[PDB]
């Protein structure tokens, strides 16, 4: 990694260019050496607000919200250097803050004008111990098309969902009334539901100076069967905490054997 | 449209459907216990029944309503005592009962001076023969010999609809002499005291049953809706809330570019 | 073929069923109602239900009280507040409660007082009977 930065004490102009910067860094590992380089702005909205501050400064008249005139192509100039070449690509990881929880103010508007996915991370799912506490219901992607993913692939993912939604439901009912008016097929969405959950976390190789524990990166191929047969129905026999923190469906198979 | 307002709106909606959502859950629980105990329940109230449409009894020559004392189930209590006006008009003469608080509050004040007794404690915990036993000794043990009377209360259908309906209560020991009574011989005069008596805590054990259940569900019915409609209020008002705010920072910067631009 | 239904509040246990005979006691003694009839209304006593089915080996019941109908029609229906198969009453509870009662009418003058306890006594002795 390299890093760039545009510290908060200083002027809005630096504020305003230093993505530009570290956006001219990573066109190189791509226009130079064509590999596929990977961009973080954290956060894109500081970008947008550095903008405003340089364009008040340049006594332009503000446009709604107060932001400047120039939003649009403010960004569009930056976003559109972001893409995949002949040469290679650059793919950007941008970290977005929505001012006052509003997602049609203009700042954040704009900026979903370019997005292709959002990587919603969750206290919530956290709380269930899932890490990476990424939300499967909340995140989002616009490749998520069978004419893109593939219908396997399109149709594990619709199916992982639906089944983690309707699990979603039925958490009221349990808790309430009891777990048990639940049928023979409400039992099943549940366990298969619950199995998923956890299929869903993983290890990290980044966090092994701590978590004691193996990181895994596990394969695309790998991702689709895993969940195909938790879906399928091949691991009902397994326990839950058998596919908690692990790499491929095997790893699920082999914790089961330790545990007994 | 002010953020104060709205936000004080926003705030009374969220808790509203928070209790909303709650109370609905309670209820179905209530309502899915209710259901079941209601299967037995008929086949024993419809057997009570079982000697009088099997065989005739008219009069020759008391009005009950059940319901409960909790409100938020729609037209529950509204149902029964719309029809039992409609009764007391058309209506010898006229004395009445009301089983649930909300019936001593409706069908009320116009006929108090026609009032017998009224109950309490009805609907929190499930009926009981044991409450319908209350509620025939409490009338036995009452100065109206009445000569008829009939049971108003609401008969379950679904969680989506139920109907008032009315029973009759020849339980006049005098009417069960009738000519029809004669195909049934080798009954002492006070062998039916007994007969007539329990036949009487059968039928409001009955009316009882079916009451809860169709209860339970209009109150669950009753608080999705409500529950629902609150969610959808909350995601309206806040999109109220952001236009309006957008609205007043782009208001007050643009007359502070005016007062700025004409000096 | 008669149809027979008998419950209580809480359970039911024929309903419309064709069954042969039945024997249940009453006030006045204990009448066995056959396929056919004569109509008939009667108050239950603290007894025995005894059901003959359509297949030999009759199946037991206990009543505490209710009533029992048997209509021009070949129908029959059997009411008790509470209805137990034998298989769910401890015999030794009984036996201790029929003394209890026995006892407390000794120590009774007042007349409604006493049918509360006569009335409880007939009951737990009826008890012994099947058990």
């Amino acid at each position: 990694v390299a890093l760039v930065y545009g510290q908060m004490n200083e002027p809005p102009g630096a504020r305003a260019r230093v993505a530009l910067t570290g956006l001219t860094v990573a066109e190189y590992f791509r226009d130079q050496e064509g590999q596929d380089v990977l961009l973080f702005i954290d956060n894109i909205f500081r970008f947008t607000q550095a903008g405003s501050e340089v364009s008040a400064l340049l006594g332009r008249i503000p446009s709604a919200v107060g932001y400047q005139p120039t939003l649009a192509t403010d960004m569009g100039t930056m976003q559109e250097r972001i893409t995949t070449t002949k040469k290679g690509s650059i793919t950007s990881v941008q970290a977005i803050y929505v001012p006052a929880d509003d997602l049609t103010d203009p700042a954040p508007a704009t900026t979903f004008a370019h997005l292709d996915a959002t990587t919603v991370l969750s206290r919530a799912i956290a709380e269930l111990g899932i890490y990476p506490a990424v939300d499967p219901l909340d995140s989002t992607s616009r490749i998520m098309d069978p004419n893109i993913v593939g219908s396997e692939h399109y149709d594990v993912a619709r199916g992982v969902q639906k089944i983690l939604q309707d699990y979603k439901s039925l958490q009221d009912i349990i808790a309430i009334l009891g777990m048990d008016e639940l049928s023979e097929e409400d039992k099943l969405t549940v366990s298969r539901a619950r199995k998923i959950q956890r299929f869903l976390s993983q290890p990290f190789q980044v966090a092994e100076v701590f978590t004691g524990h193996l990181g895994k990166l596990v394969p695309l191929k790998e991702t689709i069967k895993g969940f195909q047969q938790i879906l399928a129905g091949e691991y009902d026999h397994l326990p839950e905490q058998a596919f908690y923190m692990v790499g491929p469906i095997e790893e699920a198979v082999a914790k089961a054997d330790k545990l007994a | 449209a002010t953020l104060k307002d709205i936000t004080r709106r926003l705030k009374s909606i969220k808790n509203i459907q928070k209790i909303t959502k709650s109370m609905k859950m309670v209820a179905a629980a209530k309502y899915a216990r209710a259901e079941r105990e209601l299967k037995p329940a008929r086949v024993y109230g419809v057997g009570s029944l079982a000697l009088y449409e099997k065989a005739d009894i008219k009069t020759p020559e008391l009005i009950i309503g059940v319901s409960s004392d909790r409100g938020l189930c729609g037209a529950i209590h509204s149902s029964v005592a719309k029809q039992m006006k409609s009764e007391a008009a058309n209506l010898k003469e006229v004395k009445i009962i009301g089983v649930g608080d909300k019936i001593r509050s409706i069908l009320h004040r116009t006929h108090s001076d026609q009032f017998l007794v009224t109950f309490k404690e009805v609907g929190r915990r499930p009926p009981t023969f044991g409450d319908a036993s209350v509620i025939a000794l409490e009338l036995l043990n009452s100065g109206y010999e009445f000569d008829e009377g009939s049971i108003i209360f609401n008969r379950f259908r679904s969680v989506i609809s139920y109907k008032t309906e009315e029973k009759p209560i020849f339980s006049l020991d005098t009417i069960s002499s009738a000519e029809s009574m004669s195909i049934y011989d080798d009954i002492d005069a006070d062998v039916l005291r007994n007969y007539q008596e329990y036949s009487l805590a059968n039928i409001i054990y009955y009316s009882l049953k079916e009451s809860t259940t169709s209860e339970q569900s209009a109150r669950m019915t009753a608080m999705d809706n409500a529950s629902k409609n609150a969610s959808e209020m909350i995601d309206k008002l806040t999109l109220t809330f952001n236009r309006t705010r957008q609205a007043v920072i782009t208001k007050e910067l643009i007359e502070i570019i005016s007062g700025a631009a004409a000096l | 073929q008669m149809s027979f239904t008998f419950a209580s509040p809480t359970q039911v246990f024929f309903n419309s069923a064709n069954v042969r005979q039945v024997d249940v006691p009453t006030q006045t003694g204990a009448f066995g109602i056959l396929a056919a009839h004569v109509p008939t209304l009667q108050v239950l006593r603290p007894g025995l239900v005894v059901v003959h089915a359509e297949d030999g080996t009759t199946s037991k019941y206990f009543v505490s009280s209710g009533s029992v109908t048997v209509n021009a029609d070949s129908s029959v229906q059997l009411l008790a507040e509470e209805a137990v198969t034998l298989d769910m009453l401890d015999l030794g509870a009984a036996k201790a409660n029929l003394e209890k009662a026995q006892s407390e009418l000794l120590g009774a003058a007042d007349e409604a007082t006493r049918a509360e306890i006569q009335i409880r006594i007939e009951a737990n002795e009826a008890l012994v009977k099947a058990l």
